[PDB]
């Protein structure tokens, strides 16, 4: 069939553009997640942070 | 080419922002606006079209349990 | 404000002479106007083919032509030409 | 600055600022119903004092307003897609050709589209044919000495076709 | 950061900058804790085509990782872990140039302090 | 070696052949739309293979031929350079731009 | 083929005559006809006018040229070739005129005088130099493969 | 080149001795001949030049000179009817046995191998052009502008006579060639600073330098189309080429005086590219431009570069193709609506659908669209401007800018908007004028494809 | 071929790869799809012109000279010897410039070659560049654009003329 | 951003040649369930935007930053920076929510479609494109320079705390 | 309330806040008149010649031919040499001209004493 | 980009949102009712509909024509020499 106008009415829709537009962003959703968690966590950066330098003395002959 | 011409005195008007700007004004004594032109505007397949998080976030209805298929995996 | 009747027939006479302009600029008379991937892929194929004739005869007999950043060797690999080992990295630990 | 007229009057500046105001509520206020809530605020603020019978303080009123106009117009008014200055305006000038040509075509292209060109042929002569006697008889006549209007009467006399009808409806049709 | 802000609303002196590093200067009281690893092997270095500011230290973890690469190429996701070495190794020396820095810094703030105190 | 060279030469040169082919019809391609899009996407995938075969190996290069004017102490001819940047950048607009003839042929409908 | 008379030499005087003449030769107001005066600039005996002419001018006067918003019998404004549009848009303003050059000037200054105090008060971190191998990177800059070698080494914390 | 020489002559009589109705096609097709015959002269070899004897020489700086008059011939006489067409068989004859002497006397010029031949055949060059402009100079001035033509060109051009009689008189015969060998510095003294200033001076009202550019827009604006193409095309670059020649001689002055000129030039190229900027009148802006880009050739051979040699030459070739294309486009314009001036003729993308094409490719050439040979030639002028002072690359890039604008303005403002809706009488474009079209722009392009031909003598 | 006497090139060094994988190969798939599909036909028709040519040969030769002597050996007026001394000395010229030519492609080959290896292996040919264009600053640079030949002996006498006097005092 | 943003505008002007090329964001509210492919193609597009984490669009911009604050920085620029990627934010949520969360405002007699193979193939093509082939092209070069990969507390997430503010 | 919108060389004073204008006299409303009748009586003549079928040329405007010949030719007379004239065309002849003149000798004397002198970059300076 | 348009059509479109406006009646509306004369509702009101159906058509009628049409019929005569809908 065709595509036709209407006046001031919800216009209407074929299921087939819908279900990729669901399709698509599901999938936007299942990249973030499978990317969320799958390997990283990658917000935060494999490595602890490293406090000021040791918070010890004793650093190649420090003074006394 | 039809049309049908959805008629008149058919949205029967009772929608949520026309209906306060009716009582408000009419409290304010006048009740003379243009009246009911928007009422397909606001109602229909309209009225809660969805919100912010549901716009932002269309996606999880249909993604969590794909989630849950590459747990399996 | 409003028009006059005179300026309402002036406009009447013409919606009649708009109306039968905009008439004769319809047109469908049934002869409207009247008459008085194997290709693509040769397409691929055939350029190619002379550019590459011209890449290696002219452009090579030329000597200072076309030239490269030299592919990367290995220093626990071998080369395919010569062949041999470079001295392999050093201790590995702390890791 | 009119074709009928000079003095435009006070109601029609009232009613072009009352235009203006609205279409730039319009511009203002989004979602529209609050839109709709200040249009009859503006209304009811025109009725403050429609009573009123003076033409003195009717303009000075009008003033008052008008400053008040430009105190909060708005940079970028919701200008519609066919308006000069909007989104458009001869967007599709693309093929607004003049309609004085098509008379220079090879006879080939007038073998082409017969007989639509008989139909020209027959419009031209049309024209032609009824430009000396009405036309030549109501522009002697009917013109004063000073026209003093920017605007004519039609051939209201006995017959044919008012006077200057070629380059005001023969316009191309706004649509390539 | 926080460095930053107390150095700019603290004395010149006592929190000391960058681009000026060798402030006190080297070997002052070192128990002969050197060793500078050098596992670049330079000539093969220079001979495996690297970067200008690459020839660092950690390289050899780098050019594990380059070679790895090369070896599985359209493996598109191989080489994490010795490109993890190569960051733990960078990530190390990190924590070697915070030390220098904060060393100098508690250097120069005792140093004020033992001069005020001896004058 | 050859092959790099003359796929980067035709990834240049599979574009010049529409132009020349209109000055040359005198006859109405109308799915001249389709013969832009089929020669785009023969460019794009003789595009995605070099940068492949360059992040493979690394192996950069540059052609220089067709010169014109070695006056002075300098020279000048078509000379243009396959790196990095000159071959990861190709098939990004090859790409973006196969999809905007797409939208053209959508937008650019009725005129 | 014209006649001669409807040039236009000489400038205003007689007040009279050739006012009465360039105002019937020109076709406008005959009062408000202008001389510039007689400045000596050239300008002979031609009309000034309101100088903005078509950012006013609105398109729904609907006169007969498209574009240059003239009816074929007008002055030709002297400034035309300044004043057409697509060249200068003299619209009335949103604003003002000294509110946006004062604004504008006063914003561009307050960037730079900030700009000025990102120059003068850097960011870091709390980092020291790179270990470079031989010398801090001898024979990778400019070279002397035999000659000078200046010897400064690294020593670890 | 006598065997070039002597069908120079033998065309004309033909053009008399011809029956009606065939003038025409005799004149073009042996015009054409010629072209080709002239063409084959190009074997500059090496190292020399190529003599013959005691009148004829040829380095680089005259040869593509030589090609581009003899190509102009068909051009020029193809442009030049349809407004004399109606007009008399034996005026119509005796015009194009005019601009035929014309060029004789022209290519006796750029083959000039003496210098005192150089000044005779310059006023050669000046007085039929006179002639023509002054029968057919179309408007109400041409009595003016014919005046301010001749009597600038002598009384700029009339002691350059008595500055080569005192060298003929100091060092012996003017050959190029001697000049060449027995030259010898002559310092900065008061009369070096004269002879300088004479020759000089003569040649800056010649191109025409700022100070003297009124001549320029009265003898195009009432001139002819011939008479203008010649006019511009070849009368200008004939004047930088006899700069060219002469500048040999007088090493050390020209670095004293050389100062006030190029200073002259340089801020009046700004000022004549902010000149055509906001004038009416079509046709006087190409002229302008014309003045600009003369300016831009100036710069370049006072300066003494190689790079500015071989660029100025270049911008002379280029510019004189570029502006006879644009004022054949000029007089179409003027075939069309009768006006001359800008704001009748509107709109024409529908109307003359393909005219458009060419007019946007004449403003890309004046554009310097960057393979063009424009851009060639501005860029190289601009390299060793920059070698010669290192800041006044302000202005060069200042009058870049501006002159992209005016062009690229003078395209969009006539050829582009609106149909005024009165006109009734343009007609589809004429195959002699999209003709012309295809006879100015693919020799262009077919030099851009190998520029190693016009390129100066110190290639 | 060409005269790798005076366009000298490294010794190749061609690593080998180690796959290590199962994809297997797609790229060796298609370069011997490249090579057995384009190569062919190409070397074939290469074949059919070497043959069809040699048939029957033509021969260009290079233009080699004479010497004629001096300008210092020619008067002040002597046409019929400064002549040749100019022409020879300009050919000098032309020569001389694409010897710099020369010299600039081989440093640009040396940027090539190298890739990020700037510093090393690069001083000799950009040293000899500098040397050479050293001589060429010196000795054709500060002459301008009517060059004769004269004046850069004018230029010759002046340069070794203010050397030897500024080593003469600074001796 | 090539695929970002040629997505992006070819997305928008389909909506714009989609309700009569009128353009203007003034009566265009509400157009979701108006068929969503090229709205959700507009919304991926828009939270591709900030990055968030972490897609394609996340690699680049937050690589920056972090090479930004970890270097000799200005002390007015990074600030800038910080403030500009919060106001890209703003008006990404404000191109949405006034292009499709609002109450429906337009012209009546519609005519919205997207009935056309070539539409549908474009703007799928470009996000398949923007959900795989930046991370592709992101993850398989070689490293030209050192990563810093050791930064601070709210020096690594903090653009991202600063785009969800 | 505002500040009553200020003119300038660009500030277009709209139809609308004059404030000039609101008490319109009669006479002025006269010359309204006048102005409306003069343009009427205009675009008379334009229609009596424009639609003419078989006009085949221009419109033939006599007003912009006026204003050419006004801008164009008809400039030097009249011409008187003024005090203002003078002042100006000095100030737009010799200034800038003689500004760039004194940039270029010391730009001249800079570069040929420090080449003089030898402490200049030219290295390789060959392209000259 | 060109939907189907008709005089009766576009007529009982017009009249259609003019019947949906309060202080008229929906009793007394016709396509020739003069909207000054013989209605009696306010020119003011007769703007907010001039205003109603500019923006329902998508296009402003200007303020010239603002004054002149008090009736249905001249309404789509103008809205007709707008849109050029004939056949
Ligand atoms: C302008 C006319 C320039 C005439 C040619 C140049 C010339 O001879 O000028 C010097 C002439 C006269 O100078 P002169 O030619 O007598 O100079 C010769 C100088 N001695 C004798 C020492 C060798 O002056 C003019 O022409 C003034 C102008
Ligand atoms: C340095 C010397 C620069 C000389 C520039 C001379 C320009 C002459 C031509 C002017 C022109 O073409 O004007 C037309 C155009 C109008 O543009 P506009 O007013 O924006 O109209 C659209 C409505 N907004 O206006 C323009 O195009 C304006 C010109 C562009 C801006 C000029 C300054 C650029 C550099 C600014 C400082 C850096
Ligand atoms: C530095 C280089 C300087 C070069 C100078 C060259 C000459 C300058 C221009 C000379 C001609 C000027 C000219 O055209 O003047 C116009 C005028 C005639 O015009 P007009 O008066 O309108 O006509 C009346 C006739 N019906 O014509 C005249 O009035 C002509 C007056 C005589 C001019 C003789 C040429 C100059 C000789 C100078 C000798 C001292």
């Amino acid at each position: 069939a065709h595509i036709e106008p209407r006046y001031r009415q919800f216009p209407q829709l074929t299921r087939s553009q819908v279900i990729q537009a669901e399709f698509f962003s599901a999938t936007m959703w299942f990249w973030i997640l499978w990317r969320f968690w799958h390997d990283s966590d990658a917000v935060l950066g494999h490595f602890p942070y490293p406090d000021p330098s040791q918070w010890t003395d004793e650093e190649l002959g420090i003074p006394p | 080419s039809k049309m049908e011409l959805p008629d008149y005195k058919q949205w029967k008007i009772e929608g949520t922002p026309l209906e306060t700007v009716q009582e408000k004004l009419a409290a304010r004594g006048l009740r003379d606006p243009w009246g009911r032109n928007e009422a397909w505007r606001y109602m229909g397949g309209f009225a809660n079209n969805v919100s912010f998080v549901g716009a932002l976030l269309k996606g999880f209805k249909w993604g969590f349990a794909a989630f849950v298929v590459a747990v399996g995996a | 404000s409003g028009y006059t009747p005179d300026e309402k027939l002036r406009l009447q006479q013409l919606r009649e002479l708009r109306r039968r302009w905009l008439k004769d600029q319809e047109l469908s008379p049934r002869e409207p106007v009247l008459p008085p991937s194997i290709f693509a892929f040769t397409h691929v194929l055939i350029p190619v083919w002379i550019i590459h004739y011209y890449l290696k005869y002219h452009v090579t007999t030329k000597p200072y032509t076309i030239v490269e950043k030299k592919p990367r060797i290995f220093p626990g690999d071998t080369i395919l030409e010569t062949g041999e080992v470079i001295p392999p990295m050093k201790e590995f630990p702390d890791q | 600055f009119l074709p009928s007229a000079a003095y435009l009057t006070h109601q029609q500046k009232v009613l072009q600022l009352y235009k203006r105001a609205l279409r730039h509520l319009e511009s203002r206020c989004v979602h529209r119903d609050k839109y709709r809530y200040f249009a009859c605020l503006l209304r009811a603020r025109f009725d403050e004092h429609k009573n009123e019978k003076d033409m003195v303080k009717a303009t000075q009123l009008l003033r008052e307003a008008e400053k008040e106009f430009w105190h909060g117009q708005h940079p970028q008014p919701y200008i519609f897609p066919e308006s000069p200055g909007g989104t458009s305006y001869e967007r599709y000038e693309c093929y607004k050709v003049p309609e004085w040509c098509l008379d220079d075509w090879h006879p080939s292209e007038k073998a082409m589209y017969p007989d639509y060109f008989a139909k020209r042929e027959q419009w031209k002569k049309l024209r032609r044919e009824s430009w000396e006697r009405e036309v030549k008889q109501l522009q002697e006549e009917t013109p004063v000495g000073g026209p003093r209007t920017e605007a004519l009467p039609p051939a209201r006399k006995q017959g044919d076709l008012p006077p200057l009808w070629w380059h005001i409806v023969t316009r191309p049709r706004e649509r390539p | 950061g926080a460095h930053l802000a107390r150095r700019y609303l603290g004395d010149a002196s006592v929190e000391p900058e960058p681009l000026r590093m060798p402030t006190f200067p080297p070997d002052y009281g070192f128990p002969e804790r050197k060793e500078r690893e050098m596992v670049a092997t330079q000539q093969e270095m220079n001979d495996a085509q690297l970067v200008l500011q690459q020839r660092d230290y950690c390289a050899h973890y780098l050019i594990r990782f380059l070679k790895c690469k090369r070896d599985s190429f359209p493996n598109f996701l191989a080489c994490k872990h010795e490109q993890h070495d190569w960051d733990y190794c960078e990530h190390l020396d990190y924590v070697k140039r915070m030390k220098e820095f904060e060393r100098e810094r508690r250097l120069l703030q005792r140093k004020k302090r033992r001069e005020q105190r001896e004058a | 070696m050859n092959l790099f060279s003359s796929l980067t030469l035709v990834t240049l040169i599979l574009l010049t052949m529409p132009i020349a082919a209109i000055n040359f019809n005198t006859h109405k391609f109308t799915n001249y739309p389709l013969y832009v899009k089929t020669t785009i996407s023969c460019a794009f995938i003789t595009s995605m293979i070099p940068t492949m075969m360059f992040i493979h190996t690394g192996q950069e290069m540059i052609i220089s031929n067709w010169h014109w004017l070695t006056i002075q102490t300098l020279k000048l001819s078509l000379s243009f350079k396959m790196d990095f940047f000159s071959m990861m950048f190709v098939p990004v607009a090859l790409f973006v731009t196969w999809s905007i003839m797409e939208f053209s042929m959508w937008y650019m409908h009725s005129d | 083929s014209h006649i001669t008379k409807d040039m236009l030499p000489g400038p205003y005087p007689k007040t009279p005559e050739e006012r009465a003449a360039a105002a019937k030769k020109y076709n406008m107001r005959v009062e408000d006809y202008e001389p510039y005066p007689d400045d000596g600039m050239g300008y002979g005996d031609y009309p000034k006018l309101p100088d903005r002419s078509q950012q006013e001018r609105d398109p729904w006067y609907d006169w007969d040229h498209p574009d240059l918003r003239l009816n074929w019998g007008e002055p030709m404004h002297w400034d035309l070739d300044m004043y057409i549009r697509n060249r200068v848009d003299t619209s009335p303003t949103p604003v003002n005129w000294n509110l946006m050059c004062k604004h504008l000037f006063g914003f561009v200054a307050f960037m730079l005088f900030m700009f000025w105090v990102g120059e003068t008060y850097p960011t870091y971190q709390p980092v020291g130099p790179k270990q470079y191998p031989y010398n801090n990177l001898y024979l990778e800059r400019g070279g002397d493969p035999n000659k000078e070698p200046e010897p400064v080494v690294h020593y670890e914390i | 080149m006598l065997k070039y020489i002597i069908p120079t002559m033998m065309l004309m009589p033909l053009t008399w001795l011809s029956k009606n109705s065939m003038i025409w096609i005799n004149t073009t097709l042996h015009s054409l001949l010629i072209s080709l015959t002239s063409l084959l002269l190009l074997n500059q070899f090496g190292d020399n030049s190529l003599n013959f004897s005691l009148t004829f020489f040829s380095d680089s700086l005259s040869t593509p000179l030589l090609i581009l008059t003899m190509w102009l011939l068909p051009l020029m006489l193809m442009a030049s009817q349809h407004h004399l067409s109606k007009e008399n068989l034996a005026r119509k004859k005796l015009f194009i046995s005019m601009l035929i002497l014309l060029q004789l006397f022209l290519i006796m010029t750029f083959t000039a191998t003496e210098l005192i031949f150089f000044y005779i055949m310059f006023e050669a060059t000046l007085v039929p052009t006179l002639i023509i402009i002054t029968r057919w100079g179309n408007q109400t001035e041409r009595l003016n502008a014919g005046l301010y033509f001749l009597f600038y060109t002598l009384a700029g051009s009339l002691p350059l006579l008595v500055a080569l009689i005192y060298i003929q008189n100091t060092m012996g015969s003017l050959n190029f060639l001697i000049l060449q060998y027995w030259v010898q510095p002559m310092p900065n003294s008061w009369s070096n600073t004269f002879m300088w200033l004479a020759c000089m001076m003569a040649f800056m009202v010649k191109m025409p330098l700022y100070g003297l550019h009124l001549w320029l827009p009265k003898a195009h604006v009432e001139a002819p189309i011939a008479g203008s193409m010649v006019l511009a095309a070849i009368l200008l670059k004939l004047g930088g080429y006899g700069m060219m020649r002469i500048t040999l001689l007088l090493n050390p002055i020209t670095d004293f005086m050389a100062y006030p000129f190029i200073m002259l030039s340089l801020w009046g190229m700004i000022m004549t590219s902010s000149i055509c900027l906001r004038q009416t009148d079509l046709k006087s802006l190409i002229a302008y431009s014309s003045v600009s880009h003369m300016a831009l050739v100036i710069v370049a051979i006072l300066i003494q570069t190689p790079w500015s040699y071989m660029g100025a030459t270049a911008l002379m070739i280029a510019h004189g193709l570029t502006s006879s294309m644009l004022f054949c486009l000029a007089n179409s314009n003027y075939e069309r609506v009768h006006s001359r001036t800008m704001i009748l003729a509107r709109g024409l993308q529908t109307l003359l659908p393909l005219m458009a094409a060419w007019w946007l490719l004449a403003s890309l050439t004046n554009l310097a669209l960057p393979p063009s040979i424009n851009l060639i030639g501005e860029l190289f002028v601009v390299m060793s401007t920059f070698s010669w002072s290192n800041i006044t690359i302000i202005l060069m890039g200042l009058n870049m800018v501006i002159t992209a604008l005016y062009s690229l303005y003078m395209l969009i403002t006539t050829q582009r908007g609106k149909h005024t809706h009165h006109i009734n009488n343009i007609l589809p474009s004429f195959t002699r004028e999209n003709a012309l079209m295809s006879l100015h722009m693919l020799p262009l392009l077919l030099l851009s494809l190998n520029p190693k031909i016009i390129l100066g003598p110190l290639y | 071929s060409w005269d790798k006497d005076v366009y000298p090139e490294p010794p190749r060094r061609t690593p080998a790869p180690s796959p290590q994988t199962s994809l297997p190969n797609p790229i060796t798939y298609l370069t011997k799809a490249f090579d057995l599909l384009v190569d062919r036909p190409v070397t074939l028709v290469r074949e059919f012109i070497e043959r069809q040519h040699a048939k029957n040969k033509y021969y260009y030769y290079h233009r080699e000279f004479r010497r004629v002597p001096d300008i210092t050996e020619c008067h002040e007026k002597d046409v019929l010897c400064m002549f040749e001394a100019e022409m020879q000395w300009k050919r000098d010229y032309k020569v001389d410039q694409e010897i710099v030519n020369i010299i600039q492609e081989r440093l640009k080959a040396c940027q090539q070659r190298e890739g990020e290896s700037h510093r090393q292996n690069c001083a000799k040919e950009l040293q000899q560049f500098t040397q050479v264009v050293k001589a060429y600053q010196d000795r054709y640079h500060d002459l301008g654009a009517h060059y004769s030949a004269r004046k850069c002996l004018a230029k010759q006498k002046q340069r070794m003329l203010a050397e030897r006097k500024a080593t003469k005092e600074a001796a | 951003h090539a695929f970002f943003k040629a997505m992006l505008f070819m997305c928008s002007g389909s909506i714009i040649h989609s309700l009569n090329d009128e353009q203007d964001i003034r009566k265009m509210g509400g157009l979701f369930k108006a068929m969503p492919f090229t709205t959700t193609a507009l919304i991926i597009g828009s939270l591709a935007l900030t990055g968030m984490p972490f897609l394609t669009g996340f690699y680049s911009k937050d690589l920056i930053i972090e090479s930004a604050n970890t270097s000799y920085t200005n002390a007015w620029a990074l600030l800038m920076t910080l403030v500009a990627t919060s106001f890209t934010a703003i008006y990404s949520t404000r191109i949405i929510f006034f292009a499709l969360l609002g109450q429906p405002r337009f012209p009546t007699l519609i005519n919205i479609n997207e009935n056309n193979p070539f539409l549908i193939n474009s703007i799928k093509r470009l996000l398949i494109g923007s959900l795989f082939a930046g991370f592709i092209i992101s993850n398989n070069i070689p490293p030209m320079t050192i990563p810093q990969m050791t930064m601070p507390h709210y020096l690594k997430m903090t653009a991202l705390t600063v785009t969800i503010l | 309330s505002f500040p009553k919108y200020e003119p300038s060389r660009l500030a277009s004073l709209p139809t609308t806040l004059d404030p000039a204008e609101y008490d319109i006299s009669s006479e002025t409303r006269k010359a309204q008149a006048e102005r409306l009748a003069i343009r009427s009586r205009l675009k008379r003549e334009y229609q009596l010649q424009y639609n003419d079928p078989s006009r085949r040329g221009v419109v033939e405007d006599p007003a912009l031919i006026r204003w050419t010949c006004a801008r164009s030719a008809n400039v030097y007379p009249n011409f008187r040499p003024n005090t203002k004239t003078s002042l100006l065309g000095a100030l737009f002849g010799i200034g800038p001209l003689i500004f760039w003149y004194y940039v270029f000798k010391t730009d001249r004397d800079r570069k040929e004493k420090l080449i003089q002198e030898g402490k200049l970059d030219r290295t390789f300076n060959i392209s000259y | 980009d060109a939907p189907p348009l008709t005089l009766e059509g576009i007529k009982d479109r017009v009249l259609y949102v003019l019947k949906l406006y309060d202080k008229i009646d929906p009793e007394k509306l016709s396509v020739n009712s003069h909207f000054m004369k013989d209605l009696g509702l306010d020119s003011l009101d007769q703007v907010e509909i001039i205003m109603a159906m500019e923006d329902e058509f998508g296009f402003e009628i200007p303020d010239i024509d603002a004054e002149k049409l008090m009736c249905p019929q001249e309404i789509v005569d103008y809205i007709a020499d707008k849109k050029d809908v004939y056949e």
